[PDB]
């Protein structure tokens, strides 16, 4: 059959400069109001009536303090539609009332499904295992773990990430003050993902780089590789020799090494979303009980666990007010927490 | 287009410079060129520095890096530092701009219009990398000219007015060196001290006879070391252990120039002598230092006996003793009690600083001193607000003392890089394998499996 | 090659640029002008320097409600003077 | 704590040593393609 | 052949199982100090005078750590800079209490891991490879530096160099904060960008050439045994792994030249690492991030809040905390 | 909220006689301000003895009485203890001391009134801000 669904499948698979296919119907327009309701925002909208900030370009903010700011805690986890109760089909109090935060949010979450589906739909066509749509679920689990899972534990949008760079900075420093989230082995396993594939990303390219052959005459190795050529561009022999001599361990399965990673930034970020979905409980690895059980007895005991925990009294104590003013905190210049002189 | 592109010299744009290792002609014209660069650099900066410089603000609370240097030299300044004359500021900028000019000319004919290698043209001018006797008779040349550079710095410590002596009696000012330290017992010894907290090393010279005596031995060395390298050339225990060519000697004064980067980067950071406190601002420890000498003077003044006042730790609040006894400051400064400074030496005696002095002794130019340079700690944010990371905006300030020493530890950091980069490279390029392995002659298939 | 022209024969184009010699310096002055005219801030609702706070408060105008967040934010409006 | 002292300093001036004579002694040589660098 | 020729040509052998060389002769004994030490005061060292107001910190197993809190704790304020060998101490009970281990693991440990650069180099020449292996590992070995030995020069006290341990690591991590405004570092900035970006590029290299994978097995044994250690094909098709990705993006964004592609995966995350080392390394100097409390004002000059000043407002609950008996003064200059 | 002629109206002497201000004035205070004693004063406070700051309230009990214009003016020529019964210009910026503190040799009269003016004004401005330190940041 050749009726108008096989006729629009071959437009839409057409080799063209830019791919569509049927992923790009989803794709394109969520990914682009994302993009432009950050950038509209970033550029525009304040955050005064929901946070107390000045957030946008033309309030004189600069690239590192401008945001797209959560709603109000008060609006909960309304989805905040441009034509729900809140609004009421108003452009401007939706602006006013954090809209274009759920706005991004949500066609953010949709285009990164658009995108998956993208992955999968060109390695079909193309010929190739999807293992690249597989990598790329991890940047969704943490994308859904820590922007949407997350503060539907909490009380509100209010406390999901603001659209930042300032503003997740903020972030990081409450997720210290209030969760303890270094502490989370959850979390520390996904530093070791991502460290780790750093550091694997790092190693695997200078040593293809200094273990090339000469395939050619110039100073300049670059120019002596054909992408059709049929032999490797490096040796894996002298690799493997040199790190077996210099660190006693060596890879020598090439599948296996580009499998590894694949593996190790992908099962990190697993890791943490994991960490992050108890934070949304307030399920936080905050406490070791026989450290505070000694410590509450014994006033000469101290660890760096104790002297941390210090720290996030303080973060909580003093950027609270500021930073939750629904909650009214007036704390009076004698109860915050102060070492000596400062 | 001789070696002007890829296929004919091997090198691709973005390593253009490489083509011109074998070109002496053009490799002379382009370090002309770099030298005007950096003379051009330093008149404009001065003439900038000149046009926004305030007589009546200190130095360091405007983003001065070149005058300082200047006045430390003796020029401009009277007592106290006070700047009494910006014209020898004037002169030097303009003489550094209008020099720049003619080594840009000299850099531009040569890499553009001259002949583009001088060994045709000329058999002194010309070279050979590989020629191990002109090399070090080209680096003998230039050590008799470092020498008199280094003679050029006594001359005027010593006949042309002195240097600036922050050590000065009398608040600090500028002085004729009459008695350079000649004894290499107290030269030479400055070279094997520990660099660790209260020796410094060569860091620790705390006198401009000691300065000036440093650099008439310097001078002698240099010019010494210069004739002996034109009269000889290397010996046979010297040719084995070098890469002799043109990439391997680049990587050797990168390497030099890493070392040199990093020891100038604690120079200014800790010393206050040949870097004066009055043009730099205070260092770090002296302005920690000076936040205790004010507090002590204020709670005394209010009444408290400093040395007997008990802090919450039980140490001293005030007043402590060094781990090998001496007094010194409390609080967390105690980590800089090594420093010294001019007006904090007048409340020292033998066991440290003495009860005495600081109940009786202490003058109001004291407390002044210490209160300007505790409200100039080398403390600031990288948009020049001063002060602690969490001050709010109004002071407009970052110490001299922090952009020259972040400066100069990022470049000397590239510079040790550039050095692994080039000597790595120098060694594999004279062996023969720079370009990668030779697949009928892979090493590795030669040697017996580890296991 | 996918077909397009390539982008390296436009933007070396003699008609290329007698069109966006025009296009890209019209949009320009349409965004200047849409700040200059005071436009965007009625747009979305943005804060002039002289409308955070009325002339003696000290207090954020913060939402409160869900439902009546809208005539909240308009009251707070009128209440500047 | 003196016979430490000197221990460490005859120890580390050891190793020094062999690594400035190691480097000293035809380093330039050892490389499996040319063997003639000076 | 003499003996000192024989000790030579055992030394720089390519024949070891590892490779010794003239690097090496420096790296063994100075690692096997640092890794011996470190395991003993970790288990059993007793508390330590960190700041220098006899108030000491426990860091060891036996002493009421685990693994997540224990550490070895750095010497005491009152040494600052000051060279603290046991032979400088009257007794090794004096010693312990003051962090002497601390000063003995970095130091040792920073000669052997700049050897260990060093040793790469050095096999690299023996084995007819090229040489830049070693300047990948300055990116590491340079952060290391930064926490150990630079930002304590800096600051005039070893006491504020990194903790060796993994709770002391965040005590590190958070009084930074406060006290340079990391996070508003661009160097800092671009060391984030070359981690995540490293890993990044890592899961994507790993995933393009796993997806172009020659069929050489059955479906009932692992697709590893379709490659065979020294085969002279390559085991994956770049053409289809380029034609892939190239439309994933668009095909001038995908790399056809392996050589270039490695380099690039080289190249991104060791210049992220240098600007991050670098970030502590001036920091170490006090050049802190940028400073943008109350930058905005309003008519009247209300201060206008931003995201930077809550921020600030967090870095203030660091500050003011922590070392809480360590400042008599109301300014914290170092 | 903006900075109105009842903002820039403060009190001149004791006797009661106010002064308003330019807006000019203001700003020309508050850079003069920056310029001679914010690396002291910055924010209200005083770093080097942060018992006495710039508030309002603080002023108005020294002796003899700074929370106006003239007290303001005579106190950055002849600077006293906050008990009026110590000249401290050996210590302190002043005309007096001009030849120590140098930054002073460029301020006029009318300088000293407009940095005298910033410093009536700001805390009408910035409330506790002005003169609380830290916790108010
Ligand atoms: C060929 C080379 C082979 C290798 C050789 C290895 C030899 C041993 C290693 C040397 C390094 C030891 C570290 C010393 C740390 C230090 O505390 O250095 C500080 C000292 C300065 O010492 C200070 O010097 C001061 C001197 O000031 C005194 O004198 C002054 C006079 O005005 C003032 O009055 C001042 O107030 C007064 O205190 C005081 O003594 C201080 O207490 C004292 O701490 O710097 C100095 O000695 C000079 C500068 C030292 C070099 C800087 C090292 C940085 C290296 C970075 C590498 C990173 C690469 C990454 C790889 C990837
Ligand atoms: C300090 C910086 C510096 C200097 C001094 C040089 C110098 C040189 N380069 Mg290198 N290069 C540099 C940086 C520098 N380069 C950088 C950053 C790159 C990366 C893009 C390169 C990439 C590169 C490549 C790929 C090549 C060179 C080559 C050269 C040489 C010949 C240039 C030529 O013939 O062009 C002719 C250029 C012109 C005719 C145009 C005008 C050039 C003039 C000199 C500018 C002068 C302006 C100045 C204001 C005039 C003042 C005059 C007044 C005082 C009277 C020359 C010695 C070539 C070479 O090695 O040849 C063997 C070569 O192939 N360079
Ligand atoms: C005196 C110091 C010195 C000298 C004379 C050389 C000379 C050379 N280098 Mg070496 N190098 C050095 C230091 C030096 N280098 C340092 C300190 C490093 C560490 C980063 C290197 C790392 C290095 C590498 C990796 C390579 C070389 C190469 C070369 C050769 C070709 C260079 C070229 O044409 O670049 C052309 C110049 C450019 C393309 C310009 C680069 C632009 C820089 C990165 C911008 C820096 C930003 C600026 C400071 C601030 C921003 C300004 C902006 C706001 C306007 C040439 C022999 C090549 C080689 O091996 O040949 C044998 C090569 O591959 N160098
Ligand atoms: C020795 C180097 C050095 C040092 C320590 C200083 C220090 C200073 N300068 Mg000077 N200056 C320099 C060189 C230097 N400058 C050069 C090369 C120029 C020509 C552009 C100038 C022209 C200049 C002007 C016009 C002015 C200053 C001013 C100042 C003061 C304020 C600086 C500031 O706010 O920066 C802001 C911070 C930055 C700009 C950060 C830059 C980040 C760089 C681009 C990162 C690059 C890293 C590395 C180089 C690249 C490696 C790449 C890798 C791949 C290899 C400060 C004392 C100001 C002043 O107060 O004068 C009275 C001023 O107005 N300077
Ligand atoms: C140090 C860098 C340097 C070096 C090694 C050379 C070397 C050479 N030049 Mg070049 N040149 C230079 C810089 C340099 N020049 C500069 C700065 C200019 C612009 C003024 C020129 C302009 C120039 C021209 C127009 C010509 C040359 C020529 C030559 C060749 C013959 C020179 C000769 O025999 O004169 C004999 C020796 C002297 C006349 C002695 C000169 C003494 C000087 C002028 C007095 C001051 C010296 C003292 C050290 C000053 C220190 C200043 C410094 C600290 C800044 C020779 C290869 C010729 C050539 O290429 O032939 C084809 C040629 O025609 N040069
Ligand atoms: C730009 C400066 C410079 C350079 C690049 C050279 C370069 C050279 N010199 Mg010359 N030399 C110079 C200045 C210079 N010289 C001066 C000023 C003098 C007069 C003092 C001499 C007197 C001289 C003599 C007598 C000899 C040389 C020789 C040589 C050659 C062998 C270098 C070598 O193996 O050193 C390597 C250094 C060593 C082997 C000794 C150091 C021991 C170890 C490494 C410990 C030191 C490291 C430690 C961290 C240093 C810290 C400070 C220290 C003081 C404690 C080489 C071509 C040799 C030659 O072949 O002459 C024809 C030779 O016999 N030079
Ligand atoms: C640090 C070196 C300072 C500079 C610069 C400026 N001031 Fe100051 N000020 C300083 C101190 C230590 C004190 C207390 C003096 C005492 O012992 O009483 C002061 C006091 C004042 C006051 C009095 C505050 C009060 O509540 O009575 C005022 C009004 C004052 N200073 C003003 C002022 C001006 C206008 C300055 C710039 C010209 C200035 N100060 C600079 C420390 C320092
Ligand atoms: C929201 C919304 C929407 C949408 C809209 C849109 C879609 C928009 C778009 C927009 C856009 C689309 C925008 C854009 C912008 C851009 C910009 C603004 C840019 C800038 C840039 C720059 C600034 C650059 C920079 C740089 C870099 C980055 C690097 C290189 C260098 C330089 C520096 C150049 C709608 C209507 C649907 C509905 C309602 C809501
Ligand atoms: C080779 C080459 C190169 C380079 C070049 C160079 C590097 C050059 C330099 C050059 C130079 C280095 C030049 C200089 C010049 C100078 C001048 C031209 C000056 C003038 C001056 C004046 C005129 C002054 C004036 C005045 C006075 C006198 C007084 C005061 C005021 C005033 C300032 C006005 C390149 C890279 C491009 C590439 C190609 C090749
Ligand atoms: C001026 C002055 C002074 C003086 C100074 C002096 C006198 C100096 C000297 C200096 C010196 C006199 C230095 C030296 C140096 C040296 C070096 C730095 C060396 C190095 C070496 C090397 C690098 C080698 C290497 C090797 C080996 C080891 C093995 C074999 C191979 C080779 C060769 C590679 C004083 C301080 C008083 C004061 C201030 C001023
Ligand atoms: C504080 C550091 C003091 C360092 C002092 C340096 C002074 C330099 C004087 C020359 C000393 C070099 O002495 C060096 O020793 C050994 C013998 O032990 C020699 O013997 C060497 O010969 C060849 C050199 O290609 C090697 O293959 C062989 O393995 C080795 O035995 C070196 O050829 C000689 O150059
Ligand atoms: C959504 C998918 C629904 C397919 S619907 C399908 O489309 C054909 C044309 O391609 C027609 O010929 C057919 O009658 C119709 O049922
Ligand atoms: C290298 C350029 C030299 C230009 C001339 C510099 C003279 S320098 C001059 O020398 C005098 C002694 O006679 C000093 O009294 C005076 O202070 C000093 O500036
Ligand atoms: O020691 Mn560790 O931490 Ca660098 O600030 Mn000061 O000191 Mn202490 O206080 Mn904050
Ligand atoms: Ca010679
Ligand atoms: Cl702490
Ligand atoms: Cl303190």
């Amino acid at each position: 059959e050749r009726g108008w669904f096989d006729i629009l499948d071959d437009w839409l698979k057409r080799d063209r400069f830019v791919f569509v296919g049927w992923s790009g119907i989803l794709l394109f327009p969520c990914a682009y109001l994302a993009l432009g309701g950050w950038l509209t925002g970033t550029t525009f909208v304040t955050s005064w009536y929901t946070h107390g900030l000045a957030s946008s370009y033309l309030e004189g903010c600069n690239f590192l303090t401008v945001a797209v700011s959560t709603p109000a805690n008060s609006m909960g986890h309304s989805l905040l539609l441009l034509w729900g109760p809140e609004a009421q089909g108003d452009f401007t109090r939706w602006c006013q009332l954090g809209g274009l935060w759920t706005f991004i949010a949500l066609h953010g979450a949709f285009g990164l499904i658009g995108f998956m589906l993208r992955q999968f739909e060109i390695a079909r066509l193309v010929g190739v295992r999807p293992y690249n749509a597989i990598a790329f679920s991890a940047p969704i689990a943490v994308f859904v773990s820590v922007f949407l899972i997350y503060p539907l534990g909490q009380s509100s949008w209010f406390f999901a990430p603001s659209f930042g760079v300032a503003a997740i900075f903020r972030f990081l420093l409450f997720f210290q003050g209030f969760h303890n989230w270094t502490l989370n082995p959850f979390h520390m396993m996904g530093v070791a993902g991502v460290l780790g594939g750093a550091l694997l990303c790092a190693i695997h390219g200078a040593t293809v780089e200094n273990t090339l052959f000469q395939d050619g005459e110039g100073a300049s190795t670059f120019r002596a590789f054909n992408p059709t050529q049929a032999e490797e561009t490096y040796s894996m022999v002298t690799a493997n020799r040199f790190w077996s001599q210099i660190f006693g361990i060596a890879f020598s399965n090439k599948r296996w090494l580009h499998f590894f990673m694949l593996f190790v930034p992908v099962t990190g970020l697993w890791m943490s979303a994991i960490g992050v979905v108890g934070l949304a409980l307030n399920l936080r690895s905050y406490d070791f009980i026989s450290q505070e059980i000694r410590a509450a007895e014994d006033p000469e005991f101290e660890t760096f666990y104790t002297k941390n925990l210090l720290l996030n009294e303080g973060i909580r104590a003093w950027m609270a007010p500021q930073d939750q003013p629904h909650e009214n905190f007036v704390f009076p210049e004698e109860v915050l927490p102060r070492g000596n002189a400062l | 287009a001789t070696n002007r592109d890829q296929e004919s010299s091997g090198f691709a744009w973005w390593a253009g410079n490489a083509r011109l290792i074998n070109l002496s002609g053009k490799l002379l014209g382009a370090h002309v060129a770099h030298a005007g660069l950096i003379v051009f650099w330093a008149g404009a900066m001065t003439l900038f520095e000149l046009a926004h410089f305030i007589p009546e603000k200190p130095m360091y609370e405007q983003g001065l890096i070149l005058i300082p240097h200047i006045a430390t030299l003796g020029w401009g300044v009277g007592p106290g530092g006070e700047v009494v004359d910006t014209f020898p500021f004037f002169v030097v900028g303009v003489v550094h701009l209008i020099s720049s000019a003619v080594l840009g000319f000299g850099g531009v004919y040569h890499a553009i219009r001259g002949p583009e290698t001088l060994e045709e043209y000329s058999s002194f001018f010309g070279y050979d990398w590989k020629d191990k006797n002109k090399m070090t008779t080209i680096l003998g040349f230039h050590l008799i000219v470092l020498g008199i550079g280094a003679l050029l710095l006594v001359a005027k410590a010593m006949f042309f007015g002195g240097l600036y002596d922050t050590w000065a009696p009398g608040g600090g000012d500028v002085r004729v060196i009459t008695n350079p330290t000649l004894d290499p017992r107290v030269i030479f010894g400055y070279l094997l001290k520990s660099p660790f907290g209260g020796e410094g090393w060569i860091v620790s010279v705390n006198n401009l006879e000691d300065v000036v005596g440093g650099h008439i031995w310097i001078g002698l060395i240099c010019i010494a070391g210069g004739i002996w390298h034109i009269l000889t050339t290397p010996f046979g225990w010297a040719r084995r252990a070098f890469i002799w060519s043109g990439e391997a000697y680049l990587s050797y004064s990168l390497g030099a120039l890493s070392m040199m980067g990093f020891i100038a980067t604690c120079f200014v950071w800790f010393n206050n002598t040949v870097y004066p406190s009055e043009f730099y601002g205070p260092t770090g420890p002296e302005a920690s230092q000076a936040q205790a000498m004010t507090f002590l003077i204020r709670d005394q003044k209010l009444g408290a006996n400093v040395g007997s006042a008990q802090g919450p730790t039980g140490l001293g609040k005030y007043l402590m003793r060094s781990p090998t006894g001496e007094i010194i400051f409390g609080g967390e400064t105690m980590r800089f009690w090594d420093f010294r400074g001019p007006w904090l030496e007048p409340l020292r005696g033998p066991n440290g600083l003495d009860l005495n002095k600081i109940k009786n002794d202490i003058q109001p130019w004291q407390e002044r001193r210490a209160a300007e340079y505790m409200t100039h700690a080398p403390l600031g944010s990288l948009n020049s607000v001063g002060g602690v990371a969490t001050e709010i905006n109004s002071v407009n300030f970052v110490s001299p003392r922090s952009w020259l020493a972040t400066s100069h530890f990022v470049l000397a950091f590239f510079f040790l890089v550039g050095h692994l980069w080039h000597a790595g490279r120098a060694r594999a390029a004279a062996a023969g394998f720079e370009k990668g392995i030779d697949r009928e002659s892979e090493p590795v298939l030669s040697m017996p499996s580890l296991d | 090659t996918t077909g397009e022209r390539p982008f390296s024969d436009i933007i070396t184009s003699v008609r290329y640029w007698v069109i966006h010699s025009i296009t890209i310096p019209a949009l320009f002055i349409a965004g200047w002008l849409f700040v200059s005219t005071g436009l965007a801030y009625d747009v979305f609702g943005t804060p002039r320097p002289d409308s955070y706070y009325a002339q003696e408060q000290r207090s954020i105008p913060l939402v409160t409600d869900r439902f009546e967040a809208k005539q909240q934010v308009e009251t707070f409006l009128e209440q500047l003077k | 704590m003196e016979t430490l002292k000197i221990t460490v300093y005859i120890v580390v001036t050891f190793f020094v040593l062999l690594f400035v004579f190691g480097f000293l002694s035809g380093d330039p040589a050892r490389n499996p393609k040319r063997k003639d660098l000076e | 052949a003499n003996l000192w020729e024989r000790f030579c040509n055992w030394v720089t052998s390519t024949d070891n199982r590892l490779y010794v060389g003239w690097f090496g002769v420096i790296m063994i004994p100075t690692l096997l100090a640092a890794t011996i030490c470190f395991v003993i005061a970790f288990i059993a060292a007793p508390p330590v005078d960190i700041d220098g107001i006899r108030e000491p910190v426990s860091g060891s197993l036996l002493y009421g750590n685990n693994i997540i809190t224990g550490a070895v704790v750095p010497s005491s304020n009152a040494i600052g800079l000051h060279f603290y060998p046991i032979w400088e101490a009257a007794s090794l009970d004096e010693w312990l209490y003051n962090g002497g281990p601390y000063q003995l693991i970095i130091f040792h440990f920073l000669l052997g891991a700049s050897c260990y650069m060093g040793r790469q180099w050095e096999l690299s020449y023996r084995l007819g490879m090229r040489p830049w292996i070693c300047v990948a590992y300055s990116a590491p070995l340079a952060s290391a530096f930064a926490v150990f030995l630079i930002y304590p020069i800096g600051q005039g006290s070893f006491s504020d160099g990194m903790p060796l341990g993994i709770s002391g690591t965040f005590n590190f991590m958070i009084v930074f904060q406060a006290e340079h405004n990391i996070l508003m570092h661009p160097f800092h900035q671009l060391g984030v960008a070359g981690v995540f970006g490293g890993a990044l590029f890592c899961a994507m290299h790993g995933s393009l050439v796993t997806s172009s994978l020659i069929r050489e097995t059955t479906e009932t044994e692992s697709a590893n045994y379709g490659y065979k250690f020294g085969q002279e094909e390559e085991t994956y098709n770049i053409v289809a792994a380029h034609g892939y990705f190239g439309r994933l993006i668009f095909q001038y964004a995908s790399f056809n030249n392996s050589r270039s592609l490695h380099f690039f995966l080289a190249a991104w995350p060791v210049v992220g690492v240098w600007f991050a080392a670098l970030g502590i390394s001036t920091m170490a100097f006090n050049l802190n991030g940028f400073n943008f409390n109350h930058s905005v004002i309003d008519a009247k000059g209300n201060v206008i809040n931003t995201w930077a000043d809550i921020i600030n407002r967090a870095n203030l609950g660091m500050e003011v905390m922590h070392e809480r008996n360590a400042h008599n003064f109301p300014l914290d200059l170092a | 909220a903006e900075l109105t002629p009842e903002v820039l109206t403060v009190p001149l002497n004791s006797e009661g006689k106010t002064i308003t201000l330019t807006e000019k004035q203001y700003l020309e205070g508050k850079r003069l301000f920056q310029y001679a004693c914010a690396s002291c004063h910055v924010g209200g406070i005083t770093k080097t003895n942060p018992s006495l700051d710039l508030r309002t309230e603080t002023l108005a009990l020294a002796t003899p009485p700074r929370d106006n214009i003239e007290g303001l003016v005579d106190y950055m020529k002849n600077p006293t203890t906050y008990d009026g019964e110590q000249e401290i210009a050996e210590v302190h910026p002043s005309l007096r001391s001009a030849d120590i503190f140098p930054k002073m040799r460029n301020l006029t009269e009318k300088d000293l009134v407009a940095i005298a003016g910033h410093i009536l004004v700001e805390p009408k401005i910035l409330g506790d801000k002005w003169g609380g330190g830290k916790v108010y940041y």
